[PDB]
Formats: C-alpha cells, sequence, structure tokens
C-alpha cells in the first residue's frame, strides 16, 4: 500500500518463525532497535504489528 | 504502643530493607529493570550500555 495509508497486520497467538528474515536475499536494510536481530527466535512477545 | 522506641527501630530497618529491594525494579534509564531480559534480547555491545 501507499505510505500515507500503510497496511497494519496484527500478529498474535502464533509460533513466531523468523526464518524468512534470515533466508531472504532481497533485504537491503535490516535495522533493529531495542532487540538483537539474531535473537528474535529466543524471545516471547505480547503482540506484534507488521 | 508502649514500646514505640523499640518498634521504631524494627520499622525503620524493615522500611530501609524494603526500599532496597524495591529499587531492583527500577530501570534507571535502561530498557528493562531485569538483567536477564537485557541479556536475552541484546548483543554484548548494546547490552553493556
Amino acid at each position: 500500500a501507499s505510505v500515507y495509508a500503510w497496511n497494519r497486520k496484527r500478529i498474535s497467538n502464533c509460533v513466531a518463525d523468523y526464518s524468512v528474515l534470515y533466508n531472504s536475499a532481497s533485504f537491503s536494510t535490516f535495522k533493529c532497535y531495542g532487540v538483537s536481530p539474531t535473537k528474535l527466535n529466543d524471545l516471547c512477545f505480547t503482540n506484534v504489528y507488521a | 504502643s508502649a514500646l514505640g522506641k523499640l518498634q521504631d527501630v524494627v520499622n525503620q530497618n524493615a522500611q530501609a530493607l524494603n526500599t532496597l529491594v524495591k529499587q531492583l525494579s527500577s530501570n534507571f534509564g535502561a530498557i528493562s529493570s531485569v538483567l536477564n531480559d537485557i541479556l536475552s534480547r541484546l548483543d554484548p555491545p548494546e547490552a553493556e550500555v
């Protein structure tokens, strides 16, 4: 979607698998704030927003 | 309340100890007030800060 009307998908009640983030080749920026990118598979989150 | 002087020492010390333990739940500007969470989600460079 356009940046002015950005899509928000709520993520909850799932087994978070971040393998897509590590296996993909297309990503140019993979910045993380407050968490470490490699440790995302060892954390439990109350709720996620994409 | 006749033994107020003795009760004061017990209250002052218990309050001081309670205040000490309650300080373990303060961020002091950090992301979390618990070391395990900071170590769990941060790399050694950022965790050190």
